[PDB]
């Protein structure tokens, strides 16, 4: 159930880095992921979401265009793709589980409408 | 059939005591799976509970509370999932259970696998052998942190476990009572295992132990059963996109070809009671019901008690009864407690009164359930809710009962578009002058064997029958809601207007 | 693009009652959500439906909602309770949002 990140680092401006988040049961779970980034001294910033039954991604207006969300179903790993980064994208990204399915009474498997689960983040930094 | 409801009473008292053995009996005859909480409380010291000898899986909590009955028959039971917990800690609560009365020996057999909680033992003068139970073995690898309090305070001399026991853990006298240890024997790592040896391990996929070494001998399935195969997840309807012709739906801990008739479908591939966030449900020709995503932002619809603002809300008043103005369909319940038409001075909330109740003329489906304990006595009949069809059940009140009528001053239901109940059982109870419960037609009403109406204290009918309040004779079958030409469930020969005619 | 959040930051002692409200856009109430985060530290879900407990978190958190006003309160505060406080909202069209952050100092 857990979250783990992987391949965040120092990006020189107008490059290209490849963020990854692995989650166990990703493309059965019913759940999205998301990436949500927060800059030093500021607060949490919701970046990407991408559903597991379709792929279908979505985007904030300050990353759209220029961030790809992708899932690799085989490994159940999603993968955050960076492109012409700027000063502003220096943050910690976390990768979160969003609208998981629980069971709940009567055998009715709800989805938790929140983040129930978090990855531990990788520091993104770009000079 | 196989999988059956819970109840969510906790430690309350019941409602209707004179029936509350029979709503029992109602909801656990025949029932393997508890798809809630096995509750057994309240019981008299002579009750035959012998409906409860085929549970197997409870999902939520086992509590056994406040009873006589010298023995429970849970013998069957094999797993607590533990999905709900009694006061957020316990999967297993037995409480206050007590010639003398109360619960002399648990007895559960056949009880190895706890995925979720502890154990609360309390205040059980009788009880014996609850100590020597080593609930280390009981409890999953990943709830040995589940807290145990077991009282060990008795009222009377406890005999030694039987010779046969060879650890002297024992659920009772019996010599068939001794405790199977499955988790502690285990060679290896082994989460369960049916022997000593390694070769008596059991596959990855069960739980509570195991027949043999393959996934289609676990006792118990972890996560989910697929037609007797346990695996971690539902096979998936879509590979990515074509259709899986081998693709399940999960409901509850099982893999179904379809979802059951009260439930929605989801996408992904989920068998719900409410539609994920930013989804509608969507009916169908044949009546299935699915979540689909709301391709432009979702109509407003209308929520009832249980439900979003309304969620910790108890009772229909006059703060918030003109959010049903209008409203067809109610995503959630309707209760009419006698704080609804006596009115709150704290809070300065004005009572109730007759008319504002013509906001739920329109109504048509509650998704929920209907209580009410309270009616203004000016109305003699249900007839605001004339024309609702069907309550759905998705929500119990006490997790039992989509329709309840106590203490009201009401002479007749009126109720007469109504015709489904999905889920849940109807109670009719102490309604001193109503005379026409008989005649409703519940069984129609009824979608599965479970369900029954539970009726008592209401006006006898021979006293009903003797005043002359009986059906009409245009009403076909004897079938009606109350008296009248109007209020009868099928005409017999003609319709004009609501009304049959000849 | 943040919703706002009253107050800014706060201070108060171990077992006093604190009060956050977060006004965000009229939606269902079971869109908004309250998380908390320790510094260097990942947050954590407390009221995942505006009123709902979250599993495994104390019953001392509770969510209300007032319009289109959502409250976060902490009946008794504890040494543990010292953090940023956020909502988040899930509107259609799959934007997510959050509040601009509630932190509480201790005294
Ligand atoms: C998995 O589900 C199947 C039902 O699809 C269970 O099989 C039934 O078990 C009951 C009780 O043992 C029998 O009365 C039925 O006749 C069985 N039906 C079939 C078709 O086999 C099975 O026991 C479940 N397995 C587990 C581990 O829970």
């Amino acid at each position: 159930v857990q979250l783990v990140e992987s391949g965040g680092g120092l990006v020189q401006p107008g490059g290209s880095l490849r963020l990854s988040c692995a989650a166990s049961g990703f493309t059965w779970s019913g759940a999205y992921i998301h990436w949500v980034r927060q800059a030093p001294g500021k607060g949490l910033e919701w970046v990407a979401s991408i559903y597991s039954a379709g792929g279908y991604t979505d985007y904030a207006d300050s990353v759209k265009g220029r961030f790809t969300i992708s899932a690799d179903t085989s490994k159940n790993t999603a993968y955050l793709q960076m492109n012409s980064l700027r000063a502003e994208d220096t943050a910690v990204y976390y990768c979160a589980r969003y609208g998981t399915y629980e069971l709940k009474s009567y055998g009715s498997w709800e989805s938790l409408p929140a983040f129930d689960y978090w990855g531990q983040g990788t520091l993104v930094t770009v000079f | 059939t196989q999988v059956c409801t819970g109840t969510d009473m906790k430690l309350r008292l019941p409602a209707s005591p004179e029936t509350h053995l029979d709503m029992l009996r109602h909801l656990y005859q025949g029932c393997q799976v508890v798809q809630g909480n096995l509750e057994l409380t309240y019981l008299p010291t002579n009750a035959s509970l012998s409906f409860l000898q085929d549970i197997q899986e409870v999902q939520g909590y086992v509590l056994i509370a406040h009873n006589q009955v010298r023995q429970v028959p849970l013998q069957r039971l094999r797993i607590v999932r533990g999905t709900q917990l009694f006061e957020d800690n316990y999967a297993l609560a037995v409480l206050d259970n007590g010639s003398p009365g109360g619960l002399r020996e648990l007895q559960l057999r056949s009880l190895t696998e706890i995925l979720k909680g502890g154990v609360l033992i309390q205040r059980n003068p009788q009880l014996c052998y609850q100590d020597t139970i080593l609930w280390k073995d009981i409890f999953h690898k990943n709830n040995q942190l589940a807290l145990t309090l077991i009282d060990t305070n008795r009222s009377r001399a406890c005999h030694p476990c039987s010779p046969m026991c060879k650890g002297s853990r024992c659920w009772g006298e019996s010599s068939e009572d001794c405790q199977s240890l499955t988790r502690t024997v285990c060679a290896g790592g082994c989460a369960r295992c049916k022997g000593p040896l390694p070769t008596d391990c059991c596959h990855e996929q069960c739980a509570a132990g195991c027949t043999g070494p393959k996934h289609s001998d676990c006792l118990a399935c972890l996560h989910f059963n697929h037609s007797g195969i346990c695996e971690l997840h539902c096979p998936a309807l879509v590979t990515f996109s074509m259709p899986n012709p081998e693709g399940r739906y999960t409901f509850g801990a099982s893999c179904v070809t379809a979802c059951p008739y009260n439930y929605l479908s989801t996408d992904v591939g989920f068998c719900t009671l409410v539609c994920p966030l930013h989804n509608q449900e969507v009916t169908a020709e044949d009546g299935t019901q699915r979540c689909e995503k709301c391709s432009k932002p979702c109509a407003r619809v209308c929520y009832g008690l249980g439900m979003e603002h309304l969620r910790e809300v108890r009772a229909v008043t006059s703060a918030n009864i003109q959010e049903f103005a209008g409203c067809k369909k109610i995503f959630g319940s309707l209760a009419f407690l006698p704080e609804s038409f006596d009115g709150d001075p704290a809070s300065n909330t004005a009572p109730l009164q007759p008319e504002q109740l013509q906001v739920f003329e329109t109504l048509e489906e509650i998704t929920g359930y209907l209580y009410i304990s309270a009616w203004p006595d000016s109305l003699p009949d249900l007839s605001v809710f004339q024309n609702l069809q069907v309550i759905r059940g998705r929500i119990l009140h006490n997790g039992a009962y989509s329709l309840t009528l106590q203490g009201l001053g009401i002479s007749w239901l009126g109720l007469r578009s109504l015709r489904e109940l999905g889920s849940g059982l109807a109670l009719i109870h102490h309604n001193t002058h109503l005379c026409f419960v008989h005649t409703v037609p519940w069984d129609q009403l009824f979608r599965n064997p479970h369900q029954a109406l539970l009726h008592t204290a209401n006006r006898p009918e021979d006293e009903c029958v003797g005043e002359g309040l009986a059906c009409h004779q245009l009403c076909a079958r004897g079938h009606c809601w109350g008296p009248g030409p109007t209020q009868c469930v099928n005409c017999s020969q003609f319709l004009r207007g609501q009304e049959c005619v000849e | 693009i943040q919703m706002t959040q009253s107050p800014s930051s706060l201070s108060a002692s171990v077992g006093d009652r604190v009060t956050i409200t977060c006004r965000a856009s009229q939606s269902v109430s079971s869109a908004v959500a309250w998380y908390q985060q320790k510094p260097g530290k990942a947050p954590k879900l407390l009221i995942y439906s505006a009123s709902s407990l979250y599993s495994g978190v104390p019953s001392r958190f509770s969510g209300s909602r007032s319009g289109t006003d959502f409250t976060l309160t902490i009946s008794s505060l504890q040494p543990e309770d010292f953090a940023t406080y956020y909502c988040q909202q899930s509107e259609w069209g799959g934007l997510i949002t959050f509040g601009q952050g509630t932190k509480v100092e201790i005294k």
